[PDB]
């Protein structure tokens, strides 16, 4: 058996992904979610509105956006779904859900429902074989090879700083205030 | 001599027809717009076979929903 995951970097606006062991998030963007504000009649165009990638820049002044991810935690599931769809395709995966790990990020403090459903969604429409979603903390632990520290991490409207020595938790300890550059 | 004793008042050495004698943009300059060579089967070739859809072809200036656009299914 030989199933490289793919670890791939949530985030209150934006999200980064690559497959196990590199050293670049090969794919990185936000949680921009756009369609035609505007009516097309003459054929040229597109169809299917759900335009979300290097087009949306190409065709920023044509659609609709909305982040659904507030303040980390999805609201438009089936928005997501479709983004993760979009993460999905050949150009942007080319893998299949059942062929490979995937590697996720938690931000803490937000309802374990929202795990749920999504795990259904990942176990259930996807298939992956497994999946495991962690403290952002944890990360930053590996990135600077330390284990004792705080580390207060802030995306587009969230800031949580988690104090942890030696990779040992202390729940109580733990602090933030979720507000950012949004 | 079809009537020239007969009738003495009728027209002849007349020259009626009146004569006369042998005697006989694209400013592309400017940078204002362009053209495109004609070619309507390369055209044609351009819109081959684009599968229009028109679900709910409606346009009027109906008010009760969002927006509406038609010619939207495709393959
Ligand atoms: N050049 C920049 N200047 C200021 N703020 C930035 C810049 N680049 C990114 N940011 C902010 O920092 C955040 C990155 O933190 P991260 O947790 O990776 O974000 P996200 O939670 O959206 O993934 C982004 O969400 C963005 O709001």
């Amino acid at each position: 058996i030989a199933n490289q995951p793919v670890v791939i970097d949530n985030g209150s606006g934006v999200i980064k992904a690559g497959f196990a062991g590199d050293q670049i998030p090969k794919y990185c963007f936000p949680n921009y979610v756009g369609r035609p504000k505007h009516v097309r009649v003459m054929a040229g165009a597109l169809e299917g509105d759900i335009f979300i990638g290097p087009k949306a820049e190409e065709h920023r002044g044509l659609l609709s956006i909305r982040y659904p991810m507030e303040h980390g935690i999805v609201k438009d599931w089936n928005d997501m779904e479709r983004i993760w769809q979009y993460v999905y395709s050949k150009d942007q995966l080319q893998t299949f859900s059942e062929e490979h790990p995937v590697l996720l990020t938690e931000a803490p403090l937000n309802p374990r429902k929202n795990r749920e459903r999504a795990a259904e969604v990942f176990f259930e429409t996807f298939n992956v074989p497994a999946l495991f979603i962690s403290m952002q903390a944890v990360l930053s632990l590996y990135a600077t090879g330390r284990t004792t520290g705080v580390v207060l991490d802030s995306g587009d409207g969230v800031t949580h700083a988690v104090p942890i020595y030696e990779g040992f938790a202390m729940p109580h300890s733990i602090m933030r205030i979720d507000i950012a550059g949004r | 001599d079809p009537k020239y004793a007969d009738l003495p008042g009728i027209a002849r050495n007349e020259p009626d027809v009146y004569e006369t004698s042998d005697l006989p943009q694209e400013e592309l300059t400017s940078t204002s717009v362009e053209h495109i060579i004609v070619n309507p089967n390369a055209a044609y070739d351009k819109f081959k076979d684009k599968r229009v859809g028109t679900k709910g072809l409606d346009f009027s200036d109906r008010i009760g929903k969002t927006k509406r656009t038609g010619y939207e299914s495709g393959e």
